[PDB]
RNA sequence: UGCU
């Protein structure tokens, strides 16, 4: 570590780069998440007394401590309420503007939110399957379930989503008719549970910890109720100085430093993790600051019930156990649920429901990153504590002011005591505060005079895509430059990467040495005149936003011949199975339908060599899209908003469109004839 | 903002403090009818004019003094809860406008005041017709049509006919089942009360101490960590063939190839290297993939799980415990530091032949000009040939994956030096492949060209001797598996340059930018802790062993090397903070270095970058 | 033909209901919710296959097509063999491209000069630009969003839709979308897409179209006093260690609407309440066809008159407060800037009130100019500490002293004389020439010390050594950068001060009668007719025909205007029509014709032939008359002032000409007699089934023919627009409610 | 079956 720290040209800030063994293999999971989910599960309960009592611990529903009861030697699980009340009263009484700008979320934005919204989601619990599917998947299933157990149309926002959600939960019996044909029954405690239940799984490739992590997914019986609060909380976070999550790149960095000012005698800088985050936190917690932001606010009795939701329905989760614990008689492996025989999870087999084990403490993933940084941010605002904070999640930074150094030392430890108040520790190993500023780290942005760029951040990202040779290039030599236009690679770094993903680039299409590719250029007379054919390269530092083909016409590289048959928009190798529509500028008929291909012979689709029902309406709703497409050129630009259903809405449109064909009466009279 | 672009800018921030819109059901499209109702007042009252007075006195969003102020001058009384929005001076009697779905069926609703009825289209019903002229019906009609059309475009249809109809949904309630559900893992209801008056309490807390010392990290106790790694490393050679395509060289190669065993390795039996003479006898005829052999099995380690589990069966005895496992601890090998020396040997050529990019400007020439120097002050060296070699075996093992063989595919490792001379490193051989995820491992027999033999640093492998054309060579021959992810990571190798080549690039920026020149040759002096002492050190050495560490850490990243770098930035900066002179204060319970201790189980690359730590200095004055 | 089209929707629409019978049960919003259910076209880790994917034996799949040989010289092109589906089945060998890069059929030049457009636009730009020399040195960066492409015309985010729907399908459009468009970029982008659009999809011409006007605004660390206006050049022509000198201007219109806003806003001070006659004059000013609160909205500019202007229109501003040319922002303060109105009295009689601003409590702001930048701490009026990240030997004599003025920290001036007051432009520049001569008061503020590592010299010069060094003035350790976290709100002064809402009270951000800027060109196609300052025009013609143009197309307006100068009467349009008619002796005659043509037609102010005559005797008589000189008869015609340009008043020549069929104004028909829309046309109606009227084309359309009846359809709705009878506006009727309620509100 |  003595070749890291420079003493005289640069200093160890900017070797920062260095102690990095990326380029290198990610660490990945292997077996049962069993021992992972069961330590999770067990840790909040540890943690709400000084001493560790877990029997005592898990009959404790809300999870509220007295002052005398929260550890300051240790991690604390639980909050104090009267000092939730007070700072969120504290912080609801200054950032006066972002609680006007949540008023008016509420008001305006908080109507307009489409549930469809969801789809965005990555991999989601589905409570019918039982299993991981995509998000449009599982939204599509669970609004087709609401509609056929309430027997009515769910509308497009999501508060009717939400309103169905509550209405499902009030029946005794719901049921779910899917195409294979089958039916599946859900009582109301069967529906409850399986609406409480994340499914948990392995964090994998994932890099800076030695021990793997566990990751959960939620139902969409939640994920609808989570999305309110999260956009709310994201609006008030917006519009408060001392937030740090809503912010990013280079916006964030200009952040840090409109509050890197110091000026006093004694200027510290806190830059410092908080440990078992995610486990100390209390829902109930989060409800009390939501409650008292919408009280004071002025707000009624239904967004407050709608507010609350979510954070009841995870303080009654169940998280799902992995495949079970591992246990050997000798060399064998076998492995067991929670409850078989003994282990060290013994005192948490009463809250096992099926292969799900309940947890009342804690928030178990990170579904509420907002929310938990706007009860970091809650506590902050106190008469004690004058400096700069930045909070993200449980990352974060403090500038301090003082005169004396004991005024420094008290005001920090009011800060740690403060933040406990709340349910979030301080990381004792990762919390460093320096005396004289200048000198702090904050989501792994290190800075000693400006922010130094952070090389080895942006290798992951210098592999070819691998979708076609076109696209490839123009990402890889925009995410280099954009690597220097940030700072994070300078004019050699960038030249090298460059050259470095140019090579990978034209080994990965078979353009180095004597490959078939080649070969086959060789012996039928094909010269390159491009990167991915093995032609030198017309890509330079100056020129990486140029595209390809562009800048080799103009030099002179590609004359017109072999431009005239790369850019051809007939071409057999990017032709589309189906006719597409074009526009007509200034034309008698301003719509055209014909047979296109992408206008690039180097854009092929790779084949990649290997719920069907649910897929099969999903290529349904696509033709129904493309119909649609084509018969309302506006709905490309604004909203779709006309009336009646969509088959009499595209037959009234297709029968205008033909009397404004401009073609004989008769003639339209023939083609209105077939129309269904 | 949320303005509709029909309502005008006054009557939109007058009505903003009439009624508090938040606690109504849909507030703001309530707002917004309140301002239609506004402004039909205000085109009723088009600047008429009567006995040089407004025919029309508006009392909509006015203070209830001048309401009465005027109405009491108008000998005219309302009561508080309804109050007519305009006063018309021509046939006196109070107005109110009123918004209705349906102009139909519909009757005078009080009796002090008359109702100007309005529907969503801009009709008005008769009455309201015939008092009102033509002009402020077109007026009227014209504004509800522009609302209308603003109401349709935003698809707020249901939400404006319920805010008419003057009766809608709470637009969320929560019933009384599911409030019983949500209330069981929780002590307060679905809006928590608690009845304690909101306070910060004090609370004793500790005192945050000093980092006067730089924490010392721990240096584990066991046997010496063995040379972990997919290939040999600084260990590595080659043998010069003559030129041709890769079967030629392996046609010369194992034409003139005498193998006698030296040291066997139990690890991998010496037997399997018929499997080696095998594949290369195939691939010498242009058949890379071959059939099965008996010693296959015991070299890919083909049915191993099906013995082992009846083995673990057989000897099945005793009690059923839970797991406990363990990772042995070993301490830093004394090849680590041979290793670092050995791998900035010099070389004859120059193993890092990147295709230059084009230069048009100036920033471009100054660009390339840099990248040049770095590729000649690291290029000869013996780092940047094994790169090469790490880059060929990698991608030609990767290639011939993603398939379900069960045959024996070789992949040889041949680097080509700028004389046209190929030179062979070794050979990977692929054995029986049946993957179906990025961490499955695929079976290989790790054949290739040794230049010194150690026990200690090769325990697992089984060194034979090489004879070809009246010059000796060694051979590794390790039976290993490994997965597709790793695989395809040491495909891309090649990026491990960029880390040094940041450092020198900032190095010379920053000497070109402090004097306002570019110099391009800049060879300045280092200060660095070599022996626990700081003494100067030129720039392109440093370069040099920070590319050799930096390759040396990127194959050797597991776990342990993950958390060991994430958690020693803490320590680095708390150094550099301290090399300036400044303070470091921590927390009651705060020990940095047990994050990093963790860490330091057996990566011999963890346990030298920690002794690297140790031996430079830890207390600054 | 156009017959084919029509035969291809019609065999989607019924395969569409006959595979999918549901589905189109649902409503057509509902294409808001399912257009994103895509599933099917999601992978993981592509280029963990690449390597593989290309070295299969058939990696390309594509449709069968039998412009690929099945056996080229040997190579095997393209596989049938399996034909699983038959359709997009075929896979081809990865040499396919490459064998069509030659052999293969061509297109026109003009498809590949249209598929290459933007990126030719980009390889041109790049190649016109100076590629100056390269300054190597230190350089802080200023984090702030950037432009990432140039537009070929900037729009308001509200109005790209509208551009866009008017671009490509103006037939299913209303005239509110049409009025809501910016009508220049929809001119553009339709020369643009003409040839685009036969080349690309309905989409992506339409993203094409929205990139080419989109702002798209994007974080990056810049240099001061060096942005490149946007982010496409960057990475060449700066970093942390260079910057590569380039020569480029503005090339922008907001100089000259800079140049309007500042005339309006001196000409509203000189009335009464200026708030709500700049808010009025705004919303009835057109810069070519839009109006001004649009392009006032389109232009973000970082202006002090636009700013002012676009806070009365509701909008933020940029504008950040400067003093000579060191830029101020105010990281934090306990309180805002207030201000202090000393009173001198120097003389009895002789005594001027100037006001000077400083803080109280304690606060922090941010300085920058040219390639000095920092920061400082005050509390009231003394400096604690000054921190400057400046080039090394730098003269920082003049930012100083824009720092001393900003918080009226040394004390030669502000309550003081230094000599008597007379105007705050002298007393500034009084200011400034003291203290350049005398720049001593800093040194007596800051205090002297002796230490080395202090960097700013007496002579106020950066790390020059010398005997002693300022105090309290140290280099800036880490970079310090101003941020707005709350958006901020702007309130608008009645005498149109902009304000900033700071938590205790009004923070002071642009302030006329000291903002210094000479005149210069208005915006062309500016329309002042209806405003009440037409006098903003430098060209007789011009005034003129504003006028004119305001007299004729309203009946009102005529009657105020003849009123006025009838009875001489004060009018917004006094200087407009003394400026235009010469000193003369006609003033007499005309109020005498105006007498026997008000009494003998009372129903004058319909005609617009009546109303121009009326207007050039209103003209005429209101003109400068001179006094030594006999009154004469009223002459048939008259020349402008200063001018070639001659008004009649038979309107058979010049400047008014009234033809049987039309009315042209300064060469410009104002008034046709059956196919126009002077006084506009209003919606009355929305409709699910066309209406018993003719339905036009495109809301363009319609408003040509000039039919008293005719729809529009937009979304399977019919907009009936007919005709407007009143003879006001909204937003004067809202006017005049609105004023009658504040009218009866003050007793 | 050929990336310095």
């Amino acid at each position: 570590m003595n070749l890291f720290t420079p003493l005289s040209e640069i200093n160890p800030t900017t070797t920062q780069e260095l102690l990095y063994a990326y380029t290198g293999p990610a660490p990945v999971a292997y077996g049962t998440r069993t021992r992972a989910v069961l330590e999770n599960i067990i840790r909040p309960y540890q943690y709400f007394y000084k001493e560790p009592n877990v029997q005592r611990a898990l009959d404790i529903k809300t999870g509220c401590k007295e002052p005398e009861d929260i550890n300051v030697e240790g991690p604390s699980s639980g909050f104090h309420t009267a000092s939730v009340l007070k700072l969120a009263d504290n912080f609801f009484r200054k950032y006066r503007p972002a609680m006007e700008k949540l008023k008016y979320w509420i008001l305006v934005k908080l109507p307009k939110l489409k549930y469809a919204e969801l789809s965005k989601g990555r991999q989601t619990y589905s409570f019918i399957h039982k299993r991981n599917l995509p998000a449009p998947i599982a939204l599509e299933e669970t609004v087709e379930f609401l509609e056929q157990n309430l027997r009515r149309k769910i509308g497009p926002t999501l508060l009717s989503y939400c309103q169905a959600i509550a209405d499902v939960m009030e029946l005794d019996e719901t049921t779910y008719e899917g195409a294979r044909t089958y039916t599946i029954k859900f009582s109301r405690e069967e529906l409850w549970d399986q609406m409480r239940t994340l499914n948990t799984m392995w964090k994998h490739l994932e890099r800076g910890r030695l021990n793997r992590r566990t990751i959960a997914t939620p139902s969409m019986l939640i994920r609808g109720f989570v999305k309110i609060v999260e956009d709310a909380a994201k609006e008030i976070l917006e519009n408060v100085p001392t937030s740090g999550v809503p912010v990013g790149g280079e916006e964030k960095l200009a952040k840090l430093a409109s509050k890197q000012t110091f000026h006093t005698a004694v200027t510290g800088e806190l830059s410092g993790d908080q440990e078992k985050f995610n486990e100390c936190l209390d829902p109930d917690a989060m409800r009390l600051m939501w409650t008292v932001f919408l009280r004071k606010l002025g707000c009624p009795d239904w967004i407050m019930e709608l507010f609350n939701i979510p954070f009841m329905v995870f303080k009654s989760k169940l998280a799902d156990m992995g495949e079970g614990l591992v246990y050997t008689k000798g060399k064998l492996t076998d492995r067991k649920p929670l409850g078989e025989m003994p282990s060290e999870f013994d005192d948490l087999v009463r809250n096992v429901v099926g292969n799900s084990i309940s947890c009342r403490l804690g928030m178990f993933m990170g579904m509420y990153n907002l929310t938990s940084t706007l009860l970091a941010l809650i506590s902050i605002e106190r008469e004690e504590l004058t400096g700069s904070h930045v909070e993200s999640s449980d990352d974060f930074i403090h500038f301090f002011n003082c005169k004396t150094h004991e005024e420094m030392f008290k005001q920090a430890e009011t800060l740690r005591l403060t933040l406990k108040l709340v349910g979030i520790n301080m990381s004792p190993s990762k919390c460093i505060l320096i005396s004289p500023a200048g000198i702090g780290e904050f989501n792994s942005k290190f800075h000693h005079r400006d922010f130094v760029g952070n090389v080895a951040t942006e290798l992951p990202a210098l592999v070819p895509n691998g979708t076609n040779p076109m696209t490839d290039l123009a990402m890889g030599l925009n995410v280099i430059k954009h690597s220097v236009n940030t700072g994070q690679m300078n004019l050699c770094t960038g030249a090298l990467a460059m050259r470095i993903f140019n090579h990978a680039y034209k080994y990965a299409y078979m353009a180095l040495g004597v490959t078939r590719r080649t070969r086959f250029m060789e012996e039928n007379a094909i010269t390159p005149l491009l990167t991915n054919q093995g032609a030198s390269p017309v890509h330079s530092f100056s020129t990486m936003h140029l595209d390809e083909v562009a800048l080799r016409r103009h030099l002179g590289l590609l004359d017109e011949e072999t431009l005239r048959r790369i850019l051809n928009p007939n071409n057999p190798v990017t032709q589309k199975g189906d006719p597409s529509m074009f526009f007509r500028i200034e034309n008698k008929m301003p719509q055209i339908m014909e047979d296109y291909s992408v206008p690039s012979c180097f854009k092929y689709t790779l084949s990649r060599n290997r719920h069907k029902a649910l897929l099969n309406k999903e290529e349904r709703y696509q033709r129904v899209t493309s119909i649609i497409n084509k018969l309302f050129p506006e709905v490309l630009i604004q909203e779709a908003s006309a009336p009646g259903t969509v088959r009499e809405s595209l037959k009234r449109r297709l029968e205008l469109v033909v009397e404004r064909s401009d073609l004989d009466e008769e003639r339209k009279k023939r083609i209105l004839s077939r129309i269904f | 903002t949320d303005r509709p672009d029909h309502i005008d800018s006054r009557v939109w921030e007058l009505s903003e403090t009439q009624e508090d819109w938040i606690t109504q059901v849909h507030g703001h499209v309530r707002r917004v009818v309140e301002c239609w109702k506004y402004t039909i007042c205000c085109l009723i009252s088009n600047m008429h004019t009567h006995r040089g007075a407004p025919q029309y006195d508006v009392f909509k969003w006015q203070d209830r003094s001048t309401i009465e102020w005027i109405c009491s001058k108008k000998k005219v009384q309302y009561p508080e809860r309804d109050t007519p929005d305009l006063y018309d001076n021509e046939r006196a009697v109070a107005y109110k406008v009123l918004l209705v779905s349906d102009l139909s069926d519909h009757s005078p609703t009080s009796g002090i005041y008359h109702d100007l009825a309005f529907n969503l289209e801009g009709e008005a019903e008769e009455s309201c017709a015939l008092v009102l002229r033509g002009s402020q019906l077109q007026d009227i009609k014209g504004f509800l049509c522009r609302a209308l059309e603003w109401v349709v475009s935003n698809n707020l249809t249901q939400e404006v006919v319920e805010t008419i109809s003057g009766e809608a949904k709470l637009q969320f309630s929560v019933g009384t089942t599911f409030r019983t559900l949500l209330k069981r893992d929780t002590d307060w209801d679905v809006i928590p009360t608690p009845r304690v008056e909101p306070n910060v309490p004090r609370i004793e807390g500790r005192r945050w101490t000093q980092m006067k010392k730089l924490p010392l990290l721990k240096e584990k106790e066991g046997p010496p960590s063995p040379w972990r790694a997919l290939l040999l490393g600084a260990d590595s050679e080659y043998i010069v063939c003559p030129p041709g395509t890769d079967q030629e060289a392996i046609s010369w190669i194992h034409s003139q190839s005498e193998i006698e065993c030296i040291r066997e390795s139990k690890s991998t039996p010496a037997s399997v290297i018929t499997c080696l003479t095998s594949s290369l006898q195939s691939f010498a005829e242009g058949n890379p993939v071959r059939s099965r052999i008996h010693e296959d099995i015991i070299a890919f380690g083909i049915n191993k799980k099906q013995e082992k589990k009846q083995s673990a069966s057989s000897s099945a005895s005793g009690e059923w415990k839970r797991a406990e496992y363990q990772v042995e601890e070993m301490s830093l090998p004394p090849w680590v530091e041979e290793e670092m020396v050995l791998l900035r040997s010099d070389q004859e050529d120059n193993w890092i032949e990147l295709e230059k990019n084009a230069i048009y400007t100036e920033v471009d020439g100054v660009a390339e000009g840099l990248v040049d120097k770095y590729i000649e002050i690291v290029g000869r060296t013996k780092v940047a040939s094994v790169i090469e070699k790490w880059q060929i075996a990698a991608t030609r093992t990767f290639s011939q994956l993603h398939t379900d063989r069960s045959r024996i595919t070789a992949c040889p490792i041949i680097t080509r030096d700028p004389s046209g001379n190929c030179q062979f490193w070794g050979m990977v051989l692929l054995g029986p492949h049946h993957v179906k995820r990025d961490t499955d491992n695929a079976p290989l027999l790790i054949a290739e060209i040794m230049g010194e033999d150690t026990e200690e640093k090769y325990p697992k492998h089984s060194v034979f001797s090489l004879k070809v054309e009246e010059k000796q060579f060694l051979l590794s021959l390790k039976i290993t598996s490994f997965s597709r992810n790793k695989l395809y990571t040491f495909s891309n190798i090649r990026r491990v340059l960029i880390q040094p080549a940041s450092i020198y690039s900032q190095v010379v920026l920053s000497r070109a930018a402090e004097n306002n020149s570019l110099n391009l040759e800049v060879n300045p002096e280092i200060q660095l802790y070599l022996e626990g002492a700081q003494r100067g050190m030129t720039l392109y050495q440093w370069v040099r062993m920070i590319l050799c560490l930096e390759f040396l850490m990127a194959i050797y990243n597991n776990p342990q090397m993950e958390g060991f770098l994430a958690n020693m930035r803490r320590l680095h900066m708390s150094r550099h903070a301290m090399m300036e002179r400044r303070q470091v204060f921590l927390p009651f319970g705060s020990r940095p270095e047990d994050k990093v201790n963790e860490c330091i189980i057996n990566n011999p690359i963890v346990a030298y970058l920690a002794k690297g730590w140790n031996s430079m200095p830890n207390v600054y004055y | 033909e156009s017959e084919c089209t029509l035969r291809a929707l019609v065999e989607e629409y019924n395969g569409a209901c006959k595979e999918a019978p549901k589905e189109m049960s649902k409503q057509f919003t509902d294409y808001n919710t399912f257009k994103r259910y895509t599933t099917s076209k999601k992978d993981h880790a592509p280029q963990m296959r690449l390597v593989y994917s290309v070295r299969k034996p058939w990696p390309i799949s594509m449709t069968p097509s039998k412009e690929i040989p099945l056996v080229f010289n040997g190579t095997k092109l393209k596989d049938t063999i399996l034909d699983l589906g038959e359709s997009k089945r075929t896979r081809a060998n990865i040499v396919v491209p490459d064998y069509w890069s030659k052999y293969g059929s061509q297109t026109s030049l003009e498809v590949v000069n249209a598929i290459l457009y933007a990126e030719d636009l980009k390889v041109q730009r790049f190649f016109s630009t100076e590629w100056g020399e390269i300054r190597y040195g230190r350089m802080l960066p200023f984090r702030k969003p950037v432009q990432a492409c140039p537009t070929i015309e900037e729009v308001n985010p509200a109005s790209i839709p509208h551009t866009l729907l008017q671009v490509f399908c103006p037939q299913y459009t209303t005239l509110d979308s049409k009025r809501k468009a910016h009508m220049g970029a929809v001119e553009k982008l339709k020369r643009v897409m003409e040839p685009i659009c036969k080349v690309q999809t309905q989409e992506s011409a339409v993203h094409i179209a929205r990139s080419l006007i989109d702002s798209n605004k994007k974080w990056l660390p810049t240099v001061v006093d060096h942005t490149p206006r946007t982010a496409e050049m960057a990475h060449f022509l700066c970093s942390k260690y260079h910057y590569v000198h380039t020569n480029t201007q503005d090339l922008s219109d907001t100089r000259s609407i800079d140049n309007l806003c500042g005339e309006l806003v001196k000409r509203s001070l000189k009335c009464r309440c200026p708030k709500e006659t700049l808010v009025a004059n705004l919303d009835k000013i057109t810069i070519q066809g839009r109006p001004m609160r649009e392009v006032l909205a389109d232009h973000d500019g970082e202006l002090p008159y636009l700013g002012i202007c676009r806070v009365a229109m509701g909008l933020s501003t940029h504008h950040t407060m400067k003093i000579r040319s060191t830029k101020f922002s105010i990281l934090n303060s306990d309180h805002p800037r207030i201000e202090v109105k000393k009173v001198f009295s120097l003389s009895p009689d002789v005594q001027v009130t100037i006001p000077y601003r400083r803080f109280k409590g304690k606060a922090k702001v941010y300085f920058q100019n040219d390639q000095i930048q920092g920061y400082f701490s005050c509390t009231d009026r003394q400096i604690d500490e000054i921190k400057i990240s400046a080039p090394k030997n730098a003269p920082l004599l003049e930012p100083l002293l824009d720092i001393c003025y900003y918080g009226s920290f040394i004390e030669p001036g502000f309550e003081q004389t230094f000599g008597y007051p007379a105007g705050k432009r002298e007393f500034v520049d009084s200011f400034f020439m003291h203290h350049s001569k005398d720049h001593k008061a800093f040194l007596i503020h800051m205090g002297l010390d002796k230490d080395l590592s202090l960097p700013l010299s007496p002579e106020l010069n950066w790390k020059e050594p010398a005997l002693s060094k300022v105090c309290r003035v140290t280099e800036l350790d880490s970079t310090v950068q101003p941020y707005t976290s709350a958006t901020r709100e702007f309130v608008l002064g009645e005498t149109l001060n902009v304000y900033t809402q700071h938590e205790n009270g009004l923070e002071l951000l642009i302030c006329p009668t000291e903002i210094r800027s000479t005149r210069g060109p208005l915006p062309p196609g500016t329309n002042l007719s209806g405003s009440e300052f037409i006098d903003i025009y430098q060209d007789p013609f011009s005034r003129a025909k504003s006028l004119l143009k305001s007299t004729i197309l309203h009946a009102e307006r005529c009657k105020e205007f003849v009123g006025n100068m009838l009875e001489e009467y004060q009018d917004p349009a006094e200087t407009t029509v003394q400026s235009l008619v010469p000193i003369n002796t006609w003033g007499k005659s005309a109020k005498r014709k105006l007498q026997e043509e008000i009494t003998s037609d009372p129903d004058w102010h319909q005609c617009p032939r009546k109303r121009a005559k009326m207007s050039y005797l209103a003209i005429i008589a209101g003109s400068i008359q001179d006094r030594d000189k006999k009154q004469t008869n009223v002459p048939r015609a008259f020349m402008l002032r200063g001018s070639q340009i001659e008004y009649d008043m038979k309107a058979t020549r010049g400047l008014v000409v009234d033809t049987t069929n039309r009315i042209i104004v300064g060469g410009e028909t104002v008034l046709r007699e059956g196919k126009g829309g002077p006084e506009g046309y209003v919606q009355t109606g929305v409709f699910e089934e066309q209406p018993r009227c003719y339905l036009v084309d495109t809301p363009d359309h319609g408003l040509s023919m000039g039919l008293s009846r005719f729809c529009v359809h937009s979304q399977g709705r019919y907009f009936q627009y007919e005709k407007k009878i009143s003879i006001w506006e909204e937003t004067d009727n809202i006017k005049a409610t609105i004023d009658s309620q504040r009218d009866l509100k003050r007793r």
